């Protein structure tokens, strides 16, 4: 036969979903462990039979269980079972989203939120800069890159943006399709100030004097809307 | 449960919670914050009291046993002015808190434990700091080193190798051979040393070659030549050996103003010796580099506070050090621009607000080595006599104002220098660096000095008399200032690169040897309490001083508190 | 005109510059090897005619006053 580690971790998971399916047979109640394993068996033996696709197996995880055929809370439980399944064209992941829906009142993990907003960035006044994606090509900007040396395809008014990163909730992003336009909001970047990489533009303490060098690099290296006057003075160290 | 009169009780324990302090016969008021002690279970030592076996003293002590406890100590830091018991086992701050007995009482925890190891510190009524910390040492004569440590400084960090005319004017210990000569010398002391090293040539190697010997940093200094040249070479080798540059700048506007200067620094970390400028620097207006993020400005002790007699004794004392005549148009025009009353005045009032984060003392090189703490709280005093007390207040009190100035010359200096992971605060987990003060004495004349965990360093009556007290009581060496204890309770600081070589065995060492780190990754934003950054303009004609568009000035005193009651010359 | 020269003063002495000053001082050639570090990283090699092109080009891209170099500057290998 010359099994694999993974042809016997799938035979356990099939014999733990046939166990799932004959204890739904005899009415009992599922809970999360029968749920997930019944689906990802049924999934399997699907794709073994290569009449379906990937995706009309996606669509048909869901239709296995019934709210009624499972313990009060495991609906709430299974966000999503991912199964990897061997189809006549090779492996392919099958993920099925919220396969059961819920119908008790039990959530295991429930959150009780109060309901006042967040207040991100307090103390910390944004300004407003309007910016066009002039290249053929989507950019996306994270809530603390440097936006003043963001790609040099984007054109907006550098000078006003320098020290500066989105006002925008950590981890979020603001993305512009190409030949899109639009308005964003800056804040101050924080701490110590000291920029160091993102395009090499500063590498250093971030302040009025190194602004007129990040100015003059951004010129030299072709990042829209930089207007460095000319007859630039250069200083000892560049 | 009884009921105590706040008056017997304060005579007993020291103030509690809410009981304010009157710091020296300065108009400074503390306020105790906060209070680790269980209403009646303190702890006291004497015959009859409770620190006896059995009761205070455990029978059954924890394994962290305390070597010494400091009991109902009024801690004055940074982090807050508050009462507690300090623990202190084998030369670190064990713990802050309680302290006691667990078998006989309810809140001590294993790092607070008395048992039969531990000795007693009475502490009521008194007040505990950090040990200062000086950062702009010449070292001239040893002879300096009892005089700061008798005033409350217990690291001195400089550079200098005797009396020197290189070392008169600079604080630089040039080479590896002078370095090592220092080394070995500094074995003599109580006092944690560390050495700044020659920042004024543009070769690297031999600049890496110093830190390498054992500097801690490097001093660019004018008289050896602040060129803008070495200033960038200096600091490219210390970003890459992780230790800190100090710079007194071209007053001569030789090769370049001060904006030339700022420009060679690049945006890189740099502290800057007395700031204000009467000791050196671009004239007239260095001290606008006090507003900056990359720079951590000191100041030094002779220009603060401003007095009646500064303006003409400065003046006297340019005339001395550089030789000059008054007979010589050019020398006063020298003079002129160097000393500036303007600046003086509002270097005390920039003080004030912040923007000066370290004091400092240019010892025998225009300062007196044991008068920084003593000039830092006169400064105090004189901004609350001036301009009242400060709108960060938190109540009818001074605290805030007492942290900020306490930290210009405790852990300010520290982070400056990359120690304060070890010194610069009463902190669990820090050397055991301490200084004892009555407040009636608070900032002028301590108690006790406890270096290493041990003392050190007390005020002392005769040999011979039957109790301590009895006079003539002046300060005297104790036991961990002599023998192989000076070795235990004393630290010599050495850049990381060094101690990884061995530089203690190399040079046969046998005080601790450790590390400076963190020195390039700190910005006037890392000051605890002064982190006021401003744009500072210089008018070049009136030499007025503003800060955010407003002229910042102050007036002259005419007489300081801390000065003629405590002291008989 | 001042390329690889000092004040022809006393050793130690100094000339005074008040804003808006104007006098004429007195220049000699810089003795021993001539080898010129520091001062402004203007130098920092050898002193003769071929680096003082390229100090004054330093020179003049750093604002100094006075410093007039020749426009079309070409470059060398090592500047
Ligand atoms: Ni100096
Ligand atoms: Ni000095």
């Amino acid at each position: 036969m010359k099994l694999t580690p993974k042809e016997l971790d799938k035979l356990m998971l099939h014999y733990a979903g046939e166990l799932a399916r004959k204890r739904k047979e005899k009415g009992i109640k599922l809970n999360y462990v029968e749920a997930v394993a019944l689906i990802s068996a049924h999934i399997m033996e699907e794709a073994r039979a290569g009449k379906k696709t990937a995706a009309e197996l996606m669509q048909e995880g869901r239709t296995l269980l019934k709210p009624d055929d499972v313990m009060d809370g495991v609906a709430s439980m299974i966000h999503e079972v991912g199964i990897e399944a061997m189809f006549p064209d090779g492996t392919k992941l099958v993920t099925v989203h919220t396969p059961i829906e819920a119908n008790g009142k039990l959530v295991p993990g429930e959150l009780f939120l109060k309901n006042e907003d967040i207040t991100i960035n307090e103390g910390k006044k944004a300004v407003s800069v309007k910016v066009k994606n002039v290249g053929d090509r989507p950019v996306q900007i994270g809530s603390h890159f440097h936006f003043f040396e963001v790609n040099r395809c984007l054109d907006f008014d550098r000078e006003k943006t320098f020290g500066k990163r989105l006002d925008i909730a950590s981890g979020t992003a603001v993305r512009f399709e190409p030949g899109e336009e639009k308005s964003v909001e800056l804040i101050d970047i924080g701490g110590n100030r000291r920029i160091f990489g993102f395009n090499a533009l500063v590498d250093r303490q971030a302040d009025n004097e190194s602004k007129k060098i990040a100015l003059h690099r951004a010129k030299e290296r072709g990042f829209h809307g930089t207007k460095s006057d000319d007859n630039y003075v250069k200083t000892i160290k560049e | 449960m009884k009921k105590i009169s706040r008056k017997e009780y304060v005579s007993m324990y020291g103030p509690t919670t809410g009981d304010k302090v009157r710091l020296g016969d300065t108009d400074l008021i503390a306020e105790v914050e906060h209070d680790y002690t269980i209403y009646g279970e303190e702890l006291k030592f004497g015959g009859g009291k409770t620190l006896r076996e059995g009761m205070s003293q455990s029978n059954n002590p924890s394994k962290e046993e305390l070597d010494l406890i400091i009991t109902n100590a009024l801690i004055v830091d940074y982090t807050g002015i508050y009462k507690a018991d300090i623990g202190i086992k084998d030369g670190k701050i064990a713990g802050i808190g309680k302290g006691g007995n667990k078998d006989m009482q309810d809140g001590v925890k294993n790092n607070l434990s008395v048992g039969p190891a531990t000795e007693a510190l009475a502490g009521e009524g008194l007040i505990v700091t950090a040990g200062g910390i000086d950062t702009h040492i010449h070292f001239i004569s040893p002879q300096q080193i009892p005089t700061a440590f008798a005033s409350g400084v217990t690291t001195m960090i400089g550079g200098g190798t005797g009396p020197a005319d290189g070392t008169n004017a600079t604080t630089i210990t040039p080479g590896r051979r002078n370095l090592k000569w220092m080394l070995r010398a500094a074995e003599e002391y109580s006092m944690n040393l560390g050495f700044l090293a020659k920042g004024n040539t543009s070769n690297d190697a031999s600049l890496a070659d110093q830190i390498e010997a054992g500097a801690i940093g490097f001093k660019i200094h004018e008289d050896w030549g602040t060129t803008p040249s070495a200033i960038n070479h200096a600091l490219d080798v210390a970003d890459k050996y992780d230790v800190q540059v100090a710079i007194h700048t071209d007053t001569l506007n030789e090769a370049g103003c001060v904006e030339d200067t700022m420009a060679a620094i690049a945006g890189r970390t740099m502290h800057t010796f007395h700031t204000e400028g009467a000791g050196g620097g671009h004239a007239p207006d260095i001290i606008k580099v006090a507003g900056e993020h990359n720079i951590l400005p000191a100041s030094t002790n002779p220009t603060i506070p401003f007095t009646v007699n500064t303006e003409a004794e400065h003046m006297d004392m340019l005339m001395v050090c550089h030789h000059l005549d008054k007979s010589i148009k050019e020398d006063v025009q020298f003079a002129d621009s160097r000393i500036r009353p303007q600046t003086i005045a509002a270097e005390d009032t920039l003080h004030d607000m912040g923007i000066f984060s370290i004091t400092s003392s240019d010892s025998q090189a225009m300062g007196r080595v044991g008068e920084v703490i003593t000039r830092t709280w006169q400064t105090a005093d004189k901004n609350k006599k001036e301009f009242g007390r400060l709108k960060e207040e938190k109540g009818d009190n001074d605290n805030f104002r007492i942290k900020r100035y306490l930290s210009k010359y405790t852990i300010n200096p520290a982070i400056a220098h990359g120690i304060s992971e070890y010194v610069g605060s009463v902190e669990v987990g820090k050397v055991a660096d301490l200084v004892l003060w009555s407040p009636a004495f608070f900032g002028v004349k301590p108690n006790m000095i406890i270096k290493g965990g041990f003392i050190a360093l007390s005020q002392m009556g005769d040999a011979n008399a039957s109790i301590p007290t009895p006079q003539p009581v002046y300060y005297r060496e104790m036991f961990a200032h002599h023998g192989k204890a000076k070795y235990d309770a004393n630290i010599t600081f050495v850049s990381q690169a060094a101690y990884d070589k061995g530089i203690k065995e190399e040079l046969g060492l046998e005080r601790q040897v450790l590390p400076v780190k963190n020195c390039r990754n700190i910005t006037k934003k890392d000051m605890q309490f002064n982190d006021t950054t401003a744009h500072i303009e210089v008018n070049p004609e009136t030499y007025h001083v503003f800060v955010d568009g407003k002229e910042v000035t102050s007036k002259p005193a005419n007489k300081v508190s801390l000065a003629q009651l405590f002291s008989i010359f």
